[PDB]
């Protein structure tokens, strides 16, 4: 499986950490910010267009408090970002919502909490279904 | 002040909880958001309470549904919006001071009632305090999505989603 | 069909069960009634429901407060409605038939919830049979109360209690 | 304390008991029936009237089903009736909604039961308070 | 379908109504009270031993308040009797508890409404199934 | 005083309010009804009830099932109980001061909480009025049945049924 | 295996919850908590359950409360007991896995039930694994505290606290 | 005020942190582990032996996850510890507990909300009242 990352300056500690181990787990990582970015929209927006302009369907952003990435990456059309900062959304976004990337911030979680909220998004696959006519709906949205 | 609130059904409860709290608060609420547990669709709700707050009905907005995802993104998919999903009183303050957000959303099963309560006491009391710095962060946030008008203000705009949802077009 | 149903804060549970419940069967709902359980006052739901129904916006209405008197009665005192108060079967089966009552009042604090879906669901089965004798009763119902222009379709009639309340007029 | 009484072909058995019951308890009964009225409509008004112009606050209609005389005389400016048919809502109508008459249907309460609730609506005062604020909107109404 | 009916001197008056109704609806009625019983405790026995000895599996027990000819007759054992004053109990206690015969309290119930109970006690079958458990507990009981 | 309660899985809530009630009282209460709303079955926490009565362990017995009909029977067929099945305060004033009973039945599910208030306070208020005439009627109901000295007091006298439900034997 | 669980009146329907799905997973359970809301005190829960666990009753336990820490903390103070106060899956786990944790506590006022449930799955789910490492820390934390045979299966041990709620002394 | 904090070597890092935050607010801090404890047992014992031995009634644990200092503290009689992740506990444990000490997990928590969590448990006093019983039944346990 493929997983797209990104981080600003806030982020880029826990994105190198995360980087070294999905790699020593067998996972393709793109990593769109070898250096840190400008800022969370300049990360988020690189993470979003690597993604839908990729066969991969998971990403992590990672910034100071999560939510700056992903009130900026959601406001691209067919982009969904969940801010994660617990086990249970970890995977209910991927089932429900096929978050197409998790927002992670550093100031706020923890790392060994990001590792296992990052494996149950990455292990978790859209049930699609009924959930279908929701992200109908935001794909519908700008 | 106005707050416009909304909801998806499986946290009907926990609106209920919030808006009482608001009310004894001295707030004037305006509840969009789903009014009974029968289930139904984020993304409209989330619309509804955007578009209070973006037209002027209202000043804030409160969204919730099961982790808070789903309808603070539909939130944040509309003109003139910066939706917050924060599950922590922490991202709520930064979200308010540093973003001037005017939607926040939450997980309300996720996240129990008492720090509910906290998350959206601390966002309400928080204030935006503008600097060149977050000023510039926030200008590209509002200009990274293309206005719609077939969007802004439309009330039938998920119509089509919902006939074929009563047609059983969305079965499991 | 469309059904318009309202409530006070004391039963707001037991309405959202009657909701989720007339979604199952295929109604349409209006929901007038409170949609938390904030201290508020029954005759602002009853009205709104009544008009919903005199106004043809809704087929029927449904209203329900502690005891159902209050929010019943206030339904009850509008142009074109033919409230009645219910607490069992078999006099919502006559109300619906004999009366052509076409707004049912319930007390969601007396009666439980297995009774009331029985109640709302024999009331909404049931169809009215005119008859000389109760075409007669419905017509002298129909013409005791004169209309007033001023509470017609006026949503802000009860705005002077309303701030009498917000200002404390109405303490114990 | 005084009592305004009513009733027609259907509920003027009962009505004719609970008469007796009243005198038998010291209570001043006012009959605007003695002889069943043609029907509800014209019952439940008679009661209103007396009521509406007596210095009473207590009142009881009776009919078949109680609905009636309660839909009947709610349409009256001013006036309140309850339909009862349990023990709670005989004293909470009256604490509350100040009600100005109940009903009760003959062909839905028994009269053991009716006894009950009719003893524990004249033994209950209006508390007015902040209960007003919703009689004055009742009141308001046609 | 058959009925067993009986009443104490409080509950004669209505189960000969009640006896009436059901004879003009083609149900037979098996009466093992053609004059009042001494009280409720005879009367509802003799309901409990005609049904239990015989091929009919719905009765009616009518006293003043449907209590004491429930209370009596529960003490035998395989008897289940309903005391019912509402619609939704009617029905429900016959699906699930299979309930052998009901009672109606005459100082409780109106006429009317106790015709609607009866019917919707009469038109309703045991579910069986899972709930036979629940009545293999009640028989094993004295 | 004390009060034993218990309930099956459909009316839990009605029992927690009830039980609530009772210690604002001041009432000292042992509950024994299920304590969460898994299926369980009605008769067994009857049993208990009853025989907490019965023994000396509590004054007086409350059950509450959906009807009130199942536990009520259940809690009326064990030695030393005279049970009242009263959804209504007329029927349970008469059963405590005619019948002496000593443990009372509501159906949870068609009564409402706060009517359910009304019949518990009723019922405790009563007192026992002896006559000639219905020390006569209790000494009948309390000879109707023939004791069993397997039941009584055998916390094991269901578990075959509940060996027969483990092992699916009660599907539907 | 056998689950013994306990709270305090704020969580008495959180506590449900999780009780029903225990029951669903196959599991027994003890329920010790309190089993209404009525004002009460989280240590004689928190007690109760320990007990059933440091004697063998239950297997493991679970105590909840408005955060948590009380109830966790008073099941920690108990001989044989390994109690972790953990609002996440991630601690958990840790606790199970590392620290052999008996005893689950969680807030149920502060997470919302859906991960509540994660929590309580994720912590049974996990198993101890013993090293080196973990076998000394749990060797110091079992010889900490000092026994009292007076506390130890004496579940009178706080009834002089208890008569001097009832008389009055701790008033706000 | 005063504040007593101890951490074990996956606490330290933050613990230096924090001892840098409250200097600068003007708290008079008592360092028990100027170098890292050898593990979570040594470091939150002799946080609650300083504490339970001072004037001081804060106190700041760290560790990985937090639940290791709870466990171990709280088995000394009458220390009451608590393990904060959110802000509402943070306030609530120090009203309702009068909890003696927090404990922070670092792999669980990050910096910026650890900040906002220890803020609110300083900046809250004690309830007492009511739930001095409480307190007294923890004190009472070994
Ligand atoms: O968190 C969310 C959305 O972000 C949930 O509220 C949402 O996915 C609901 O679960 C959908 O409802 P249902 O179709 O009955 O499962
Ligand atoms: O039955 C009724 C009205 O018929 C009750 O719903 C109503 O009187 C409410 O109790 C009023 O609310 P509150 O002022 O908080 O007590
Ligand atoms: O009234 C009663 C019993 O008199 C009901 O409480 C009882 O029949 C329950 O409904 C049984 O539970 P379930 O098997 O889940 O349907
Ligand atoms: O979190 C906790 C304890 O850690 C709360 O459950 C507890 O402090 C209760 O609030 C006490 O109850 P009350 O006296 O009615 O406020």
């Amino acid at each position: 499986m493929d997983v797209i990352i990104g981080a600003d300056k806030d982020g880029f500690a826990m994105k190198e950490q995360v980087k070294k181990y999905l790699e020593e787990h067998q996972y393709r990582v793109a990593d769109v910010t070898p250096e840190p970015a400008e800022d969370f929209v300049e990360s988020s927006l690189a993470v979003t267009k690597k993604l839908l302009n990729s066969d991969a369907h998971k990403a992590i952003m990672f910034d100071r408090y999560g939510v700056g990435s992903a009130m900026a990456s959601n406001k691209v059309k067919g982009m969904v970002t969940a801010v994660v900062e617990e086990e249970n959304t970890a995977h209910m976004t991927a089932e429900h919502n096929g978050a197409k990337a998790i927002a992670i911030g550093t100031g706020i979680t923890g790392y060994d909490r990001a590792l296992v909220i990052i494996q149950r998004y990455l292990d978790t696959e859209y049930a699609g279904g009924r959930h279908q006519i929701r992200l109908d709906m935001l794909e519908k949205m700008i | 002040m106005i707050i416009a609130i909304g909801n998806d059904h499986i946290v009907t409860m926990q609106k209920i909880e919030i808006s009482n709290m608001l009310k004894d608060m001295g707030y004037t609420v305006i509840d969009e958001g789903t009014y009974d547990t029968h289930r139904t669709h984020y993304p409209i709700y989330g619309k509804k309470v955007a578009e209070d707050v973006a037209d002027g009905r209202a000043d804030l907005g409160i969204v919730m549904c099961g982790t808070g995802i789903g309808i603070s993104t539909a939130a944040d998919k509309n003109e003139g919006i910066r939706a917050a999903m924060c599950d922590d009183v922490t991202s709520a303050v930064y979200a308010r001071e540093q973003l001037n957000a005017n939607v926040l959303g939450i997980g309300g099963a996720v996240v129990g009632v008492h720090l509910i309560q906290d998350i959206v006491k601390a966002y309400l009391d928080a204030t935006y305090k503008e600097t060149p710095e977050n000023k510039k962060l926030i200008d590209k946030i509002d200009n990274i999505a293309k206005p719609n008008p077939d969007q802004k203000d439309n009330p039938h705009f998920f119509d089509a989603e919902l006939e074929k949802w009563a047609e059983g077009v969305y079965h499991d």
